[PDB]
RNA sequence: AGGGGAUCGAAGAUGAUCAGAUACCGUCGUAGUCUUAACCAUAAACUAUGCCGACUAGGGAUCGGGUGGUGUUUUUUUAAUGACCCACUCGGCACCUUACGAGAAAUCAAAGUCUUUGGGUUCUGGGGGGAGUAUGGUCGCAAGGCUGAAACUUAAAGGAAUUG
């Protein structure tokens, strides 16, 4: 049974990218998937995506460029203590000059850099680079 | 995805499991069973003073042919009987 | 290591078949691992066919073959029959001739 | 990959697949760069003047080199029909 | 057995490669050619060699032999090339399949016609 | 005397290609070692290791000698070569050559903050060969090379000032370790970062621009 | 393959996919008005049935169920929608 | 960016159908092909000859874009291509390879078969696979005569034809050449059925 | 020795120590 | 504990073989083999590969189901049936070919999507012997099942592949 609907939508993307494709269809979408999808787009790591509306939970068609090496999800949504955002980006980003930890704070689903600028923290969804 | 639980509340199982498995550590087990204090001729202390019972002439294992000069010692705090090597050329001449 | 994907010989989705008894040594051996030859041959033989027809009533008669399934045990299959032993590769070939 | 002050640093900004936009690295000795010649009125084929494309060794191994090229050249103008974007 | 070594057979090749004009179907003169054109250390090996460059020469005249190609052949063939006077638009019309014709209709224009069908 | 037998070889001797970066740009297959000799003469040889191997034969025991060699400048160009001949100097002659052919580029970088001249890596990279994985990690300046004496010399010759390392597997087998560290710094120029997103026009090939000034007779 | 329009798939290769694997899923069953001219009125039947549907007034049979599409009975007539 | 007259003429269509270049493959049918066009019942698929001709053009465009027209190699170990290819290479720059390829011709300078081309034309990527595999060791674009069951691994631009035999191969090769000449070329103008007989490029006898 | 025979070896060995100990219950 | 007890046949006895031959081969044949009512709970009980969920690549066969066709065949008067042929589609048992990818390799559409390390969950292992032994508990009529140590010893034991 599906536990993280996010995990599927991320994985599926990575596989397409690796197989050299330009688009994925993902299922079944959520508010969370969209917002995560939205961040990736804000930074260029995908192009345009589209919510098709089955009267169910949704499908998404993403159009990706090729600037994406990995988009992973952090399986338990660990709480992060704003002091320890550092430690996370370190463990799992390629360098300090690009790439993002994207997490869920009380003030919206935001990449860690925005999170720093706004001074909020919370639990941690995946990442992109 | 194989192994261990991942969940945010599964701390206990994760600690317990480690506890259970730490036992396969050869050193950990010795520490916690207090093997030292229990077996082992010395107390668990670094050295032990004893008394010389007889002088032995242990024959060495293969592929070496020799006679290793040794002594039977009865540790004082213990009564535990032990055999010990006497290092260097001659030295058995010093013991009695 | 593993020598074959058919393992011993050919059973996938069953777990138990049923032993046949070897025709040459009586050894039991699973039916699907059997190694099996349909031994068909004329009741007469090579040269006897002329002598047979000639010393008979009937125009050429008919003649019936003998149909016999043969179940060898592997060691019996190797000691004589179908066997050789094949190279690492040629082993993979299921084609008969 | 600039530096402290605007100066360009780090040699060699690599080619890329016109199809996947992955980097085409040196030891990628299976990649390919097709030169397609521009032509003028009455079929003359204009030497040294190409519409060009580059395909990664990856894409070619995967057998996608022909179809990928089909699209590329056509939504650039060298083909008319052939490729469909629907299936 | 009288199978020739490699040194001989190899020397025949190399010779025929670069001295086909000169040389002959005859051994005796092919013999003598060798003395002039090449260095060999024994009478025997020279004969050995020439009798085979002779043999090779002798059935080249009746078609090529693999391994040996002195360019003169590859050009002899390139002129020798030509044929045809018939082609394969006669007579009448092109006989197409149902769908071939539909292939025609759905792209081009002018074409002679002829239907077929076929079964399992 | 040289006498090349390569479109690429002839072009180099013919002073029509000045730097390897060109070759790497078009991913040209190099076959003639003298190419990378006139193209990059600041190189220095390093015999990393020599091991005796041996084989059993239908009449003999061929114990010949394997030699690992690393060559490079100290300025962004490495080459790792592994050859086994039955004389040791023979194995070292050939290894150096093979290692010249294998010569590849390094994408070096800053641990963070621009400043003057790249001292570390652009990203973390991993290289695996056999059981060993070598993992290279960007490190602030004056960190040094944090690596075992072999891999450190390879990173040095390759021209990296500060980097961290982590290895995994039977690293005692030098052959696989260097081959994995070799793969690791090789991987640095196939890593797509945002500073490399910009589209480029797609340069024209030396083999076509100097078409005439190449070619056999 | 490698690049394509997931969003506007072709009707044929859409028509041939499974009924849950089309872009948005929907049934490929249908309804019909069925009549046996003994009477003057039409009854509505599901393409699939399970129940052997009897007409308005006449005990008649109209169709027997199968493993899928109901087999309409003997001599009848129909019109989809 | 399209010529104007380089549309597919009625005489070419005729030319192609007579050669059965449009008669595809049977049950077999590599997924990597939309060059198809309706299944003619009982086995055969019909090949979209427009897209055939249109690939052919691109082929030609690319071919006569090699500075030195000779490092344009035409391979064919298939007899049905040997006579054709030798003819192709005769009329255009192109160095030929008919018969046996011999492995180590693109890698390995030491070899006497050594070529180092900028492009490979090839007729059956199955039979002539050694060439396709070899070139991908060393950065060589590969134009190729394919079919509905041909391995498109490492071949860019597939000229979708019919290596089932006969004339199709020859027909295409001739058309190939016939077009690479109509480009920056020792040729002509409009229709111009061209001097040379198409039956020149053909597998002979017996 | 074959593992199964050694398994049988100690089965016997065990059943014996089972006996001797029983003399003492 | 009853019934059954043709067959083959632990044990036992025998003829031979052998230096010996408690065996292999031959003979006799007790238990057993079959069945009822109870026990026992282990097998290389094997795919030596936990389960649910997603994604990633080609191909021809085949089992079940369903849909489509102015398909073939059965003759009667055409159908209706039925078996068969083609396309497609769910779900099976498998094989083929590749390998992007994985592995120490043998190999593997999972053993892939892992140092670019997190979908959910269960279970077991931590050098080799000592040893599945001692001990306690528990199950069993028994044989034995489950649970299950240490002292001591030891530099290897082991896997895959290569050449002999
Ligand atoms: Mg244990
Ligand atoms: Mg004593
Ligand atoms: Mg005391
Ligand atoms: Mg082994
Ligand atoms: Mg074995
Ligand atoms: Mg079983
Ligand atoms: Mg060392
Ligand atoms: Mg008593
Ligand atoms: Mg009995
Ligand atoms: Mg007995
Ligand atoms: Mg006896
Ligand atoms: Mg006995
Ligand atoms: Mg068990
Ligand atoms: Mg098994
Ligand atoms: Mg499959
Ligand atoms: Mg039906
Ligand atoms: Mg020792
Ligand atoms: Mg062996
Ligand atoms: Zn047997
Ligand atoms: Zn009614």
């Amino acid at each position: 049974t599906r536990s993280s609907v996010l995990a599927d939508a991320l994985n599926a993307i990575n596989n397409a990218e690796k197989t050299g494709k330009r688009q994925v269809l993902i299922r079944p979408s959520s508010k969370v998937i969209i917002k995560f999808l939205q961040v990736m787009q804000k930074h260029g790591y995908i192009g345009e995506f589209e919510y098709i509306d089955d009267h169910r939970s949704g499908k998404i068609v993403v159009q990706l460029n090729g600037r994406l090496n990995k988009c992973g999800v952090i399986s338990p949504r660990f709480n992060v203590k704003i002091g320890d955002i550092e430690k996370w980006t370190a463990n799992l980003l390629p360098a300090r000059q690009f790439g993002y930890v994207i997490l869920t704070t009380s003030a919206g689903i935001m990449d860690h850099e925005e999170a720093r600028r706004k001074h909020v923290s919370g639990k941690i969804l995946g990442f992109v680079y | 995805g194989k192994g261990k639980p991942r969940g945010l509340n599964s701390a206990r199982k994760l600690r317990v499991h480690r506890r259970n498995n730490r036992w396969a550590e050869n050193n950990y087990k010795k520490r916690l069973l207090g093997t030292a204090f229990k077996s082992s001729p010395f107390g668990g202390s670094s050295h032990a003073k004893g008394i010389v019972l007889e002088k032995l002439g242990i024959e060495s294992k293969q592929p070496n042919s020799a006679i290793r000069k040794c002594v039977r010692v009865q540790l004082i705090k213990n009564g535990k009987k032990v055999t010990a090597f006497v290092p260097n050329d001659g030295c058995l001449n010093f013991v009695d | 290591p593993k020598k074959r994907a058919s393992n011993g010989r050919n059973k996938k989705g069953r777990g138990h078949v049923k032993p046949v008894r070897c025709v040459n040594c009586s050894k039991s051996i699973p039916k699907d691992k059997a190694i099996k030859r349909m031994a068909i041959r004329n009741i007469v033989e090579a040269a006897a066919v002329r002598d047979l027809s000639e010393a008979s009533v009937y125009p050429e008669y008919a003649l019936p073959k003998t149909y016999n399934k043969l179940h060898y045990c592997v060691s019996c299959a190797i000691h004589a029959r179908i066997v050789r032993v094949r190279s690492r590769e040629d082993r993979k070939n299921r084609a008969p001739p | 990959m600039e530096n402290d002050k605007g100066q360009l640093v780090e040699l060699y900004v690599p080619r890329k697949c016109s199809a996947t936009n992955r980097i085409i690295k040196a030891d990628d000795h299976a990649s390919v760069q097709i030169n397609v010649a521009k032509v003028d009125e009455e079929g003359r084929a204009i030497p040294g003047e190409y519409v060009t494309y580059a395909l990664s060794g990856y894409v070619r191994s995967r057998g996608e080199s022909d179809d990928s090229l089909n699209r590329l050249a056509q939504n650039d103008g060298l083909l008319k029909n052939v490729w469909s974007y629907s299936r | 057995g009288r199978v020739r070594t490699k040194t001989v057979k190899r020397a025949s090749k190399a010779l025929i490669e670069r001295y086909y004009p000169k040389l002959t179907l005859d051994f005796q003169t092919n013999k003598r050619l060798c003395d002039e054109i090449a260095t060999i250390q024994s009478k025997r090996l020279r004969n050995k060699i020439a009798g085979y460059t002779t043999h090779l020469m002798k059935r080249i005249q009746k078609g090529p032999v693999r391994g040996i190609s002195f360019k003169l052949q590859e050009e002899e063939r390139e002129r020798k090339d030509q044929y045809v006077p018939e082609v394969s638009r006669s007579n009448g019309v092109l006989n197409v399949d149902n769908q071939t014709s539909d292939l025609v209709k759905s792209l081009g224009l002018k074409l002679p016609l002829s239907v077929i069908n076929v079964s399992a | 005397g040289w006498v090349p037998v390569t479109k690429l070889g002839r072009l180099v001797k013919a002073g029509k290609i000045t730097t390897i970066e060109e070759i790497f740009l078009h991913s040209l297959p190099v076959k003639e070692f003298q190419i990378i000799d006139t193209l990059l003469p600041g190189l220095q040889d390093e015999v990393m290791n020599i091991k005796p191997v041996q084989k059993q034969t239908r009449a003999g025991q061929r114990t010949r000698f394997k030699a690992v060699v690393v060559v490079g400048d100290s300025n962004g160009h490495v080459g790792l070569g592994i050859k086994t001949a039955k004389e040791v100097a023979g194995a070292i002659r050939a290894g150096i050559i093979i290692a010249k052919l294998s010569v590849i580029p390094i994408r070096r970088g800053y641990w963070g903050t621009n400043l003057g001249q790249p001292h570390s890596l652009a990203t973390k990279t991993t290289g695996k060969c056999g059981s060993v994985t070598v993992r290279l990690i960007p490190a602030p300046r004056g960190s040094g090379i944090v690596a075992s004496p072999a891999v450190k010399k390879l990173l040095q010759l390759a021209g990296v000032e500060d980097v961290y390392t982590q290895s995994n597997g039977k690293t005692r087998t030098l052959e696989n370790t260097l081959k994995a560290a070799f793969v690791a710094i090789g991987n640095t120029y196939g890593f797509l970062t945002p500073n490399l997103w910009a589209e480029q026009p797609l340069p024209v090939s030396p083999l076509d621009i100097y078409s005439d000034e190449a070619s056999a007779q | 393959v490698l690049v394509q329009d997931l969003l506007h798939p072709t009707a044929a290769s859409e028509a041939r996919k499974h009924k849950l694997k089309t872009l948005v899923q929907g049934p490929r069953s249908y309804f019909l008005d069925v009549k046996c001219p003994g009477c003057l009125n039409i009854t509505t039947v599901f393409s699939h049935a399970q129940t052997a549907v009897t007409c308005e007034s006449c005990s008649t049979i109209l169709c027997t169920p199968t493993g899928g599409k109901a087999k309409l009975s003997e001599g009848t007539s129909f019109r989809r929608k | 960016s399209l010529p104007a007259t380089f549309d597919l003429t009625p005489e070419d269509a005729q030319l192609l159908l007579a050669a059965n270049t449009h008669l595809g493959a049977r049950n077999v049918q590599v997924h990597q092909e939309p060059y198809v066009f309706n299944a003619r019942p009982d086995g055969v698929h019909v090949i979209n000859v427009g897209k055939t001709w249109e690939k052919l053009v691109l082929a030609a465009r690319i071919i006569a874009a090699i500075p030195n027209p000779e490092d344009v190699v035409a391979i064919s170990s298939r007899t049905f291509g040997q006579r054709a290819v030798l003819k192709f290479a005769a009329h255009t720059g192109a160095t030929p390879i008919a018969g046996r390829f011999t492995p180590g011709s693109f890698t390995n300078y030491i070899t006497r078969s050594f070529k180092e081309p900028r492009l490979v034309i090839v007729t059956d990527p199955r039979s002539d696979a050694q060439a396709i595999k070899e070139a991908s060791y060393v950065n060589i674009p590969v134009i190729a005569l394919t079919d509905l069951d041909s391995p498109s691994e490492f071949v860019d631009v597939a000229i979708p034809c019919n290596n089932r035999g006969k004339h199709s191969i020859g027909l295409i090769w001739y058309l190939l050449a016939r077009e690479v000449l109509r480009l920056r070329g020792a040729l002509v103008d409009r229709t111009q059925p061209w001097s040379i007989m198409p039956d020149l490029y053909f597998y002979r006898d017996p | 020795m074959r593992a199964k025979w050694r398994k049988k070896r100690t089965r016997r060995l065990k059943r014996k120590r089972r006996k001797v100990r029983a003399r003492s219950k």
